[PDB]
């Protein structure tokens, strides 16, 4: 129950564009009487189907071979990560068993168990599989706060799809929700735009579009400088609150030395392996 | 062995050994497997190499039965380790033996096969200076409906009995359940299971 | 930007061996390092610190991006510090990406990214 209102709370959110993605759910338990009402509050847009992810009968059943994509939700709080690790591995070797070219979604409670699912024939990172290591990224998360505290709070704000919230009160919490009502979105940008630096674009875009770029797609580069020209027909990475205010980026035309000091690929630090007594 | 010595050790046509083992798994009894490859109707030039890749615990807990035998060798690593595996020279192997000793212990009939399945798909999910999909590989499962995870190209049925599923008929599984015939067959001629047995 | 880059060679190199292996410096691992890092500076010191009490975020965005190739998308703001009686708590709260017409403060640091040298 709470991890399907929770999944449809972010899917079907008023700040995303007009999609029509219908969304079934997979499951081998009945559903108890709140899940089915749960369901039937979303009637024209979820369905449901008992049934096994393991058994290429359900599969078929699920229609999975013309799903755009697959996710797969994990037990956070499960009593055994190992164990939980191990039936998503089971669950992306029956779905990729099934249907090689099945675009797949899944969370990864540990990073060694991931290292262990990447190695399938049939999952293609490129193509689009992505494994959401969730111990990796809130590591990750924890380390940006080290670097500068509160950007593990900027990033999570950044994915959860929140409505504007006002209220009368001059409380700490108006300036922080009126914060909070902005996500990272994605979208291409005006012919208008290209030929311009990028520091231009934004100082442009800023507060006369409303809009706020990050990055662009040599391809993902992350606040490029003042160096690089806008290439034709690219995406920004806007900061924005909604998706329908960034369609303003697109329709817009002028309405006015044999130390070993690094690893392998030059991205980071290194040393020669150290004793443990040594560092203790 | 360790990895410097493995790599370095040319190896080919050799008998590549994946062990799952544990310090509370079950013995496995590796002698019965390692006897027939050592036979005596081969000529010594003729005898193909063993190495055993597995927890060394499991292998210092079995070893006392294994040390009168030739050209056998241990890797105290992971079997589904690709640095090992890459080691072992892996792609040079006339077989590649997928064992697991952790069947019993655990009752899931959903993970009992999960370690095989990924070891063979790692395997075949390997690129060599030929893909790692040519290899010679057989593994053991303990349940027949899991046979449908260890290949891609074929059609996958629960219906479809294990003898019957592609995987078997090429000769890549094996499972203990196909043995159940013997008890008709042995009970009929009781020469049979002398046959066999020699 | 959260593990510091993992581009597909070190994830290929993490699949294949399982630890990372240390390289000898060559022109294209010293190109390598020019991608930005997250920070934060103060406004009480330094060329931003003109934006006193009254500034306009707008103001500072602008500044900052003109002048120092640096964006700001968002305040790490006092709790107290919209209140009029002083406080002697140091606990602050972060605003994303706020308007142009958003008013500064003298105490404020600001999250940002910033160039490479
Ligand atoms: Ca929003
Ligand atoms: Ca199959
Ligand atoms: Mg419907």
């Amino acid at each position: 129950l709470e991890s399907v209102s929770n999944f449809l709370k972010d899917f079907l959110h008023k700040d995303r564009d007009d999609v029509n993605v219908e969304i079934v759910f997979l499951h081998n338990i009945s559903p108890n009487l709140e899940l089915e009402a749960l369901f039937k509050r979303h009637f024209t847009q979820v369905e449901f189907y008992q049934g096994s992810v393991l058994n290429p009968h359900d599969l078929a059943r699920v229609k999975i071979e013309s799903a755009d994509a697959c996710l797969i939700l994990a037990n956070k709080y499960c009593a055994d990560p190992d164990a939980e690790d191990a039936s998503n591995i089971m669950r992306v070797i029956s779905i990729k068993n099934y249907h090689p070219k099945i675009r797949i979604i899944t969370q990864m409670l540990q990073y060694h168990n991931k290292a262990h699912l990447l190695n399938i024939p049939s999952w293609n990172w490129k193509e689009g599989d992505d494994a959401i290591c969730l111990a990796e990224l809130k590591l990750g998360f924890i380390a940006q706060s080290c670097l500068a505290q509160g950007l593990s709070t900027m990033l999570a704000n950044l994915f959860s799809m929140r409505s504007f919230i006002k209220i009368e009160e001059d409380t700490w919490q108006k300036y922080y929700l009126e914060g909070v009502s902005n996500e990272m979105y994605t979208e291409y940008l005006s012919s208008a735009f290209v030929g311009l630096s990028f520091p231009t674009v934004c100082e442009l875009c800023f507060v006369k579009l409303k809009l706020l770029m990050i990055a662009i797609e040599s391809r993902i580069l992350i606040n490029p400088g003042n160096h690089l020209k806008i290439q034709e027909g690219t995406l920004g990475f806007f900061i924005a609150s909604d998706a329908k205010e960034v369609k303003r980026a697109f329709f817009y035309c002028k309405a006015c030395s044999n130390v070993k000091k690094y690893d392998s690929t030059g991205m980071f630090h290194w040393c020669a392996p150290k004793e443990i007594e040594k560092v203790i | 062995l360790t990895r410097s010595e493995a790599a370095m050790t040319v190896l080919s046509g050799h008998v590549v050994v994946c062990i799952f083992g544990d310090v509370s798994s079950a013995l496995i009894g590796l002698r019965n497997l390692v006897m027939p490859l050592r036979a005596s109707n081969f000529h010594y030039h003729e005898l193909k190499h063993i190495v055993f890749v597995g927890s060394i615990e499991y292998l210092k807990r079995e070893w006392e039965t294994l040390h009168n035998f030739p050209k056998v060798s241990i890797l105290p690593g992971t079997p589904l380790s690709r640095a090992d595996l890459r080691a072992v020279n892996i792609n040079l192997c006339d077989m590649c033996v997928i064992l697991s000793a952790n069947q019993n212990n655990i009752d899931d009939t959903s993970l009992q096969d999960k370690e095989c399945i990924l070891a063979s798909l790692n395997i075949k999910s390997m690129q060599f200076d030929t893909t790692g999909v040519n290899i010679p590989i057989i593994t053991e499962l303990v349940n027949d409906t899991n046979v449908q995870f260890l290949d891609q190209d074929d059609d996958d049925d629960p219906d479809t009995e294990l003898y019957l599923t592609q995987p078997f008929a090429c000769g890549t599984a094996f499972a203990v359940s196909v043995l159940d015939s013997l008890m008709s067959a042995t009970y009929f001629n009781d020469n049979i299971l002398t046959l066999i047995r020699t | 930007l959260v593990t510091g880059g993992a581009t597909p060679e070190l994830e290929a190199l993490i699949a294949e061996e399982n630890a990372l292996r240390g390289g000898y410096s060559t022109p294209q691992t010293l190109a390598n390092r020019d991608r930005c890092r997250v920070a934060q500076l103060a406004l009480l010191d330094g060329p931003f610190a003109d934006l006193g009490d009254g500034g306009c975020y707008g103001d500072l965005f602008c500044k900052a991006l003109k002048t120092y190739n640096m964006l700001c998308f968002g305040i790490y703001r006092l709790r107290d510090a919209h209140l009029s009686t002083p406080s002697q708590c140091t606990k602050r709260y972060v605003i994303t990406n706020p308007p142009y017409e958003f008013e500064l403060v003298p105490t404020d640091l600001i999250f940002c990214l910033m160039q490479f040298d």
